[PDB]
């Protein structure tokens, strides 16, 4: 292992010596060779690295943009000669060398798709052979699926050992290896169609549900034929932890369902546990895909309300939280029953706040649709917000109500556009305190500020730049210098300063570009660039006259 | 020699004894193709690269794919500069910029922003070595960057439409400080076209045709006034100057008097004076702010060059 | 002096649609890229591939230049303008499942 990390470094960025040692050792020392032969196969090889990785393993281009963005060789040549000498020592040490068998098994794979049929039958044979031997089993199992990979016709028709080995032992039944089996050698179209069943008395485990999951995408042969064995197990699962994962398989992908939405309002006001209630809120969200008769609306209000009531009680916020998480922007359709707010005007005044910067967040669009009693209740919780900041001389409680104001402005641009005056004139002040936590958080707030204001924010752009280059220029401390040139770029676009601030402080063109050099983070890096470009591209001889 | 020189003029027919007398290797018809786009004559450079697209080779038309998507571009022709685009090479910075404005000519707000963010990184490596010797030698790219910031309020132009009267603002002043080179203002008026017409905006395309005039191509001049006034003065002569848009036609008379027409401008000039006191006068309307004012200040820059004129002829 | 084509055989709709040719079918599905899958497909009746990216990712999942197309992620194109297949593809997801002719050097 150490020296495959240090032949990956060197092969990313000795190969004779890789070879000369390797065969001095060809010519205790079983599994060790082998290992060696290995890496370097691997290494010189990776297309066969894709299917190991994928067996351990197992939206759109034409989206508006939010109105208001809140801050983020040799190895080749001896091939054959390595892979006769391997498979010499596969048919002399097949019974009494498990070190070595150990190895040899992860030996085969790279060779298999390095070298492609007396080797591939010998291959086989030597891991059927090992497939009902001890500690061979499950790594035999991929062992199949990779000869399957490399050529479809050297397993046309040998493949079928492996199907013909979990026809009996899967309804008998270690239950892990036979999934990945199948789903190795899967990548013909009628033998999936009955071997299903033997994998439904297999177990319900999460390697099972991803595999069957992924042949269906890639390998739709019968669509119908897996939905009906899917969809039946699902069914029959809660009619009486094992019940967890079924809930999380139906809320995986979409499937072809009224009848468990009634049900699905009942294991998280009966099932003690507290993880089972984890997935009951995103499992409810995600099977209303069907959503003008009135044989479906009525119902899907019903079946909200039970969230609702869960997500505001619940002993602890982590139940809390997913419920409001899976209520998204698409659900604004449904929230806005008289009888729903209720319980999103009570999450506003939570014990966490957690709950309540998602609270804000939801409301605010919910607000603009319906302002006849968020109106009224959240002029009170303004002034609140403002009142912590000068009152109490605390930098913890300044900084957590400054971070609720961004959210309500970026989701509710309307509402604040003329009211700029109690907030910017606050936050002004709030800079100019005679605690580095409030300065990211007014810093991002007032970038988000500038988009809602456009060319309204004029007068205060005069002040606001030394306020901002003072923490860019001769910075004492090495703050996060992120927010304060995400937030000068952001208020220049808007604003309209682009060439007159170069004459003013005849130092930002230098600060900028000495940013590219010591700034290592790519983000800020992609910044400092923006802001150069919104700037200006002034000629050269007005940069000497502003020296 | 010439090209380093940044003079094409005359770099365009060295390249013609070298081709029109025989046919090279294709490292001439290249250059051409070099000049062709450094002068703006996207018409005869189009031609070339499409009929030359098939019979070169593969590794050759990757450095004319970049040309001849340029000539596609101002053309109009996005039916074409498509093929041309999926050519240059994806890990340049010019091979981002092209295929990000293609996006915004299809309405694929999504994808453009990643080939934006895509294009600034690329373009870090090249400014940050530069910018090491000198603010100077560190200009080449910074007009770069520039223009990958313009593209982005080209998002933010076709979304919200009530800011289309600060968009067109800030692009007027920020160019201003921007260095008077007619391929720099080339390229940047180009990219400010996918949305404003030149017909939109007559005040920024006036500076560009004095500029061409005055230190560049005085045809280049020529070609970007007939395309304000949509009529061409020069194919009729007894006909009289457009009477609309009295700042487009001023520039014009001067743009005679200066190449070769020193009796003809102060003749358009008299008539021009004379119906402007007309226009001036029975207007019931009183739009004394702005307007006014305006036509006035004309008036006197319109009499001032009849008093330089006539002493020079007469 | 605007077109170019690429592909030798001016129609070849008829001979797709019949059983009898040596091509052979393929469906290739594409992932999409930072800065776009880069294939560009230019028949009017067949809808034949125009140009591939080399380095793009079609042309490192195959998808070479003289290939049909007659269905896209699902939907049948066989018989319709270049143009509108242009539409579908953007509009849809941002992996394609293709269909690709893809003669055997015939
Ligand atoms: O070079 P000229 O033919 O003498 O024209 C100049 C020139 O105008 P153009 O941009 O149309 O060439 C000046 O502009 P620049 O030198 O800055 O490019 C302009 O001055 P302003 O930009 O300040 O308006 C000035 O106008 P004015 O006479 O009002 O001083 C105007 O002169 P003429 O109108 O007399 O030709």
């Amino acid at each position: 292992a150490a020296l495959r990390a240090c032949l990956i470094l060197t092969t990313q960025r000795w190969y004779r010596h890789t070879f000369e040692e390797a065969e001095k050792g060809f010519d205790d020392r079983i599994h060790g060779a082998l290992l060696i032969l290995n890496e370097l196969v691997r290494i010189s090889s990776m297309e066969g690295e894709r299917l190991r990785e994928e067996m351990e393993e197992i939206m759109g281009f034409g989206t508006k943009p939010r109105h208001i963005t809140p801050f983020t060789l040799v190895e080749s040549r001896c091939c054959r000669d390595l892979m006769e000498e391997k498979f010499d020592q596969v048919c002399q040490w097949v019974l009494k060398c498990s070190l070595i068998q150990m190895t040899i098994l992860n030996l085969l794979p790279r060779l298999a798709a390095f070298r492609p049929t007396q080797y591939l039958q010998d291959t086989m044979n030597h891991v059927l052979s090992c497939v009902k031997k001890e500690k061979e089993r499950t790594a035999a199992f991929q062992a199949l699926g990779l000869l399957s990979v490399a050529v479809r016709s050297e397993f046309k028709v040998y493949l079928p050992r492996v199907l013909d080995i979990i026809r009996a032992a899967l309804p008998p039944k270690v239950d892990a290896t036979v999934f990945t089996c199948i789903s190795m050698l899967a990548r013909i179209q009628q033998d999936i169609k009955e071997l299903l069943e033997p994998m439904l008395a297999v177990g319900l485990s999460p390697a099972l549900t991803a595999v069957l999951y992924d042949l269906s995408r890639q390998i739709p042969q019968l669509k119908k034929d897996i939905q009906d064995g899917l969809l039946k197990m699902l069914s029959l699962v809660l009619m009486h932890g094992s019940i967890t994962l079924a809930l999380r398989t139906l809320g995986s992908f979409e499937f072809e369902l009224t009848q468990f939405v009634r049900h699905c309002a009942d294991h998280f006001l009966n099932s003690e546990h507290k993880e089972i209630r984890m997935e009951a809120a995103r499992t409810c969200s995600r099977l209303l895909t069907p959503s003008v008769s009135q044989t479906a609306v009525q119902v899907v209000a019903d079946v909200l309300s039970k969230l609702l009531v869960v997500g505001i009680t619940d002993p602890d916020p982590d139940i809390r939280y997913c419920v409001l998480a899976s209520l998204d922007e698409r659900f604004d359709a449904h929230l806005a029953q008289a009888e729903n707010l209720q319980a999103l005007f009570v999450a506003l005044n939570d014990q966490v706040f957690e709950i309540r910067e998602l609270a804000i967040c939801t409301v605010g669009r919910l607000s603009s649709m319906n302002p006849a009693f968020v109106m009224p209740f959240l002029r009170k919780m303004l002034i609140q917000i403002l009142t912590e900041l000068e009152h109490s001389g605390i930098g913890r409680i300044k900084e957590q109500s400054a971070r609720m104001l961004g959210h309500l402005v970026s989701n509710a641009p309307r509402l604040i556009r003329p009211y700029m005056e109690p907030i910017l004139k606050a936050l002004i002040l709030k800079l100019k305190d005679p605690n580095p936590g409030v300065i990211n958080n007014v810093l991002a707030t007032i970038g988000e500020l500038a988009q809602v204001s456009g060319l309204e924010m004029r007068k205060w752009v005069d002040e606001l730049f030394i306020i901002i280059m003072d923490m860019l220029q001769d910075s004492s401390l090495l703050a996060k210098r992120q927010v304060a040139l995400w937030t000068l770029g952001q208020l220049v676009a808007s604003t309209g300063y682009v060439v007159e601030p170069y004459r003013k402080y005849p130092t930002l063109l230098e600060v900028l570009l000495n940013f590219l050099k010591t700034e290592q983070n790519q983000g800020t890096r992609r910044e400092a660039i923006r802001v150069l470009g919104l700037l200006g591209a002034l000629d050269p001889y007005k940069h000497k006259v502003n020296i | 020699w010439y090209e380093k020189l940044h003079e094409w003029e005359d770099a365009l027919v060295a390249y013609d004894k070298k081709m029109d007398t025989n046919k090279d290797d294709p490292e001439l018809m290249l250059g051409r193709m070099r000049c062709l786009e450094a002068l703006g004559e996207w018409g005869q450079l189009h031609q070339q690269c499409c009929e030359k697209w098939t019979l070169v080779n593969d590794e050759t038309q990757a450095k004319m794919a970049r040309m001849a998507a340029a000539a596609a571009w101002g053309l109009g022709q996005w039916d074409s500069m498509e093929e041309y685009t999926c050519m240059i090479p994806r890990d340049t910075h010019d091979g981002a910029f092209y295929r990000a404005v293609l996006a915004l000519h299809q309405d694929l707000f999504s994808l453009a922003q990643q080939c934006i963010d895509k294009a600034r990184d690329l373009l870090d490596a090249e400014l940050t070595a530069m910018a090491g010797e000198s603010y100077s030698r560190a200009y080449g790219a910074m007009v770069s960057c520039h223009m990958l910031s313009e593209l982005e309020e080209v998002i933010q132009y076709k979304l919200v439409p009530e800011r289309r009267e600060i968009i067109r603002q800030i692009w007027w002043e920020r160019l201003q400080g921007c260095q008077r080179i007619v391929e720099d203002w080339q390229k940047i008026l180009m990219v400010r076209s996918l949305v404003v017409s030149p017909h939109e905006d007559m005040r920024t395309w006036l500076k560009y045709a004095s500029l061409c005039g005055k230190s560049g191509r005085l045809a280049l001049a020529h070609k970007t006034l007939v395309l304000l006034l949509g009529v061409d003065p020069s194919r009729q002569l007894d006909h009289p100057l457009p009477t609309v848009h009295p700042q487009v036609t001023y520039a014009y008379m001067k743009n005679m008097w200066k190449s070769a027409r020193k009796i003809d401008a102060f003749q358009h000039m008299q008539h021009f004076v004379q119906t402007m006191q007309q226009q001036a006068q029975h207007a019931i309307a009183t739009e004394d702010q702005q307007h006014k004012q305006e036509l006035h200040k004309l008036m006197a820059r319109c009499f001032l060059k009849l008093g330089e004129w006539q002493l020079n002829l007469q | 002096c605007n077109p170019k084509s690429v592909l030798k055989r001016p129609v070849t709709s008829e001979e797709l649609l019949t059983p009898g040719a040596p091509y052979a079918r393929k469906t290739f599905t594409i992932v999409g890229d930072a800065v776009g899958w880069g294939f560009v497909v230019r028949g009017s009746k067949p809808c034949h591939i125009q140009a591939v990216d080399p380095s793009g990712p079609a042309a490192a999942a195959g998808m070479k230049v003289c290939q049909f197309v007659v269905s896209v992620n699902g939907l049948n194109v066989l018989h319709v303008d270049y143009r509108t297949v242009n539409n579908l593809i953007l509009t849809g997801p941002r992996t394609i499942v293709m269909e690709v002719m893809e003669e055997l050097e015939c």
